[PDB]
């Protein structure tokens, strides 16, 4: 990718300042006149299989636009240097927004909120793409609009260590038993069971968030978590233990259903939504 | 506290040589050679530069809001109030390039882990000694300063050429806890049934890992799942099914041919599930295992030079 093959015409586009860092790459400000966001990845693996992986998920990403998912603009390699351009999202991401005093959420503000979301994530999995990676943090809230990003990415291999692991806690909080069973150091990302129905099961952690605005489980050693997600001890006790309300509770009993076979799928999670105070 | 003199001795003349060396900073030091790593961390013999003395230093690196890692260092400050004969003696802590510097005693044979592999495994004679310190340095730190250790496993306790056994690495701070140090899980476990679950615990999941680490030393191999009845004789698993044994499984027992009733029952009180029912300290430090090695004769610093070759 050479980035004229793309459908956004480009003369230029300029990296402005850096605004955090991860496991994939670093992400930079920058203007395309349109702000943008530009990840920065490099490719240890250098075979042409990661690469051709690559170009199958980028070219898929191109086919989507839908005012709830963020627009993926374009994609360059030069390899081992690859980078991912998408649409600025200004505003704050959800996480960060929850977590204000000032901010009042209520019965109502959460479902609308939780029907965009929804909207968006029935688009990805129309078309097939698999979030792998919905959390409150990749879910942006400017005014009355709500964005999903950093969708399909961890499906790549580029330069990620030791054979141990470290997880931090906010995303295993977003985890589903199939995956954290798997988890053992040694073992990439890439070979992790993400899936439509894991995704289901993020949402219902992000709806959780929308609820109690914190943490299903308060920050501990990950070996503790891992237990009590995979067992589904912990969701069990988290439903028990401070309630919500009966139709609210029943949406997060469906999304986090130890069995990932009896979670709904996103059609359904609307209709839910919509039968609601 | 039952402090001997010999003891208050060598701990008056470490805190007066604390003050000799004066303060900190990075380029006082010079490397040597690899310690080792773990946990987020690497820690490597240093020579300080004004004070001809070789310490050890522990380096981790935390990019992150400043604001935290200031309250980090003070918190870790405390380290400086923190002495005993069991504790390892701490110098200093500080900020530098965003890599947290702790600056520690050296201990010249290294973690019970290192001493494990080299030696195979560890007469009961001697686990009596390390058990009675370990249940020392666990009160100590529980009365004088209301903290748990949180951390305990046979890489966590140090021994020296002179003869004594301290713990490293206990949970002083809870800001690097809660930012960096929760994060990881490696191959193996030694949390507690109920920290597993997620429970209020307490110095009993202490209790717990240090019967597991003694299980561990004492028949060479990490203790669950259980060793198979042939496997016994001469002397491939994931993360979360070890988890779920711990949690759902009887506990790990020493072999009732090789040692002791006292020894078997000591590890079988430190390792019952319901922590309500494990023996407190109170309780394990009047036990009959520890009764008779505390009046015991063991030369430690030998066995331990003559097992990797120090002097
Ligand atoms: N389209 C976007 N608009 C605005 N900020 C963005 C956008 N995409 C990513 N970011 C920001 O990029 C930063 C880092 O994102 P990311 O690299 O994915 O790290 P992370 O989500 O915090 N955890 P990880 O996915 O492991 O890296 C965060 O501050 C995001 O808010
Ligand atoms: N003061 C010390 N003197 C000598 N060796 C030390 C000292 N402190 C640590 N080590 C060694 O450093 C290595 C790893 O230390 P450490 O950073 O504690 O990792 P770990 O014990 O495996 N996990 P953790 O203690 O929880 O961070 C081990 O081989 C120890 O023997
Ligand atoms: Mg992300
Ligand atoms: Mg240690």
């Amino acid at each position: 990718v050479y980035l004229q093959e793309w459908d956004i015409p480009f003369e230029q586009v300029e990296l402005g300042e850096p605004i955090g860092q991860g496991r994939w790459g670093r992400v930079h400000r920058g203007r395309w006149h349109g702000e943008v966001a530009i990840r920065l990845l490099e490719m240890d693996g250098h075979n042409q299989d990661h690469l051709k992986l690559f170009k199958k998920e980028v070219m898929n990403y191109r086919q989507t636009r839908h005012e709830n998912v963020v627009l993926f603009m374009g994609a360059c390699m030069n390899p081992p240097h690859l980078a991912i351009i998408t649409s600025f999202c200004k505003g704050r991401t959800l996480h960060s927004f929850v977590r204000d005093p000032k901010t009042s959420l209520d019965i109502n503000k959460t479902r609308q909120i939780a029907q965009e979301i929804i909207k968006g994530m029935g688009y990805l999995h129309a078309k097939g793409i698999v979030h792998k990676d919905l959390k409150s943090k990749n879910v942006f809230y400017d005014n009355g609009k709500v964005v999903i990003t950093d969708f399909g990415l961890f499906g790549i291999s580029g330069v990620v260590r030791e054979n141990q692991l470290k997880l931090s806690h906010d995303w295993l909080c977003y985890l589903a038993p199939e995956i954290v069973r798997e988890m053992t150091p040694g073992k990439d990302e890439d070979q992790l069971p993400f899936s439509k129905a894991a995704d289901v099961y993020a949402f219902g952690t992000v709806w959780y968030e929308l609820q109690a605005r914190d943490w299903p489980l308060k920050n501990q050693a990950a070996e503790a978590s891992i237990w009590q997600i995979g067992s589904g001890e912990g969701m069990k006790r988290v439903l028990t233990s401070v309630s919500l309300g009966k139709e609210v509770s029943e949406i997060l009993s469906a999304c986090w259903a130890f069995d990932l076979q009896e979670r709904p799928s996103f059609s359904l999670l609307m209709d839910m939504l919509e039968k609601l105070p | 506290l039952e402090l001997d003199e010999q003891q208050r001795k060598r701990l008056e003349a470490f805190l007066t040589q604390k003050q000799k060396v004066g303060e900190l900073k990075d380029d006082d030091f010079e490397k040597i050679s690899e310690l080792g790593a773990g946990n987020g961390g690497v820690v490597f013999k240093v020579s300080h530069k004004p004070s001809g003395l070789v310490m050890a230093r522990k380096l981790i690196h935390l990019e992150i809001k400043p604001a935290i890692r200031n309250q980090i260092i003070r918190e870790l400050q405390v380290l400086h109030e923190c002495n005993s004969p069991y504790i390892v003696g701490f110098y200093g802590a500080f900020y530098s390039d965003g890599e947290i510097s702790i600056c520690m005693e050296h201990m010249d044979g290294g973690s019970l882990d290192q001493v494990l592999k080299k030696a195979g495994r560890i007469p009961e004679q001697i686990l009596g000694k390390v058990s009675i310190a370990v249940i020392k340095g666990l009160t100590y730190l529980r009365e004088k300063h209301k903290i748990m250790h949180r951390d305990v496993k046979p890489s966590n306790i140090l021994v020296n050429s002179r003869g004594e056994i301290k713990l490293c690495d206990f949970g002083v701070s809870g800001q690097l806890i809660d930012s960096m140090a929760n994060s990881f899980v490696g191959t193996r476990s030694y949390m507690s049934p109920e920290r597993l679950q997620g429970t209020h615990y307490s110095v009993q999941s202490d209790i717990w890992s240090m019967g597991l680490s003694l299980v561990e030393m004492a028949v060479g191999r990490y203790p669950i799942p259980p060793p198979d009845a042939k496997e016994l004789e001469l002397m491939p698993m994931a993360i979360f099914e070890l988890l779920d044994y711990i949690v759902n499984e009887p506990p790990p027992k020493l072999p009732s041919a090789v040692f002791s009733l006292e020894f078997q029952d000591f590890v079988n009180k430190c390792l019952i599930k319901n922590p309500a029912e494990r023996a407190d300290l109170k309780q394990l430090m009047v036990h009959a295992f520890i009764k008779r090695s505390d009046a015991e004769e063991v030369d430690f610093a030998g066995w331990l030079c003559s097992t990797i070759g120090l002097n």
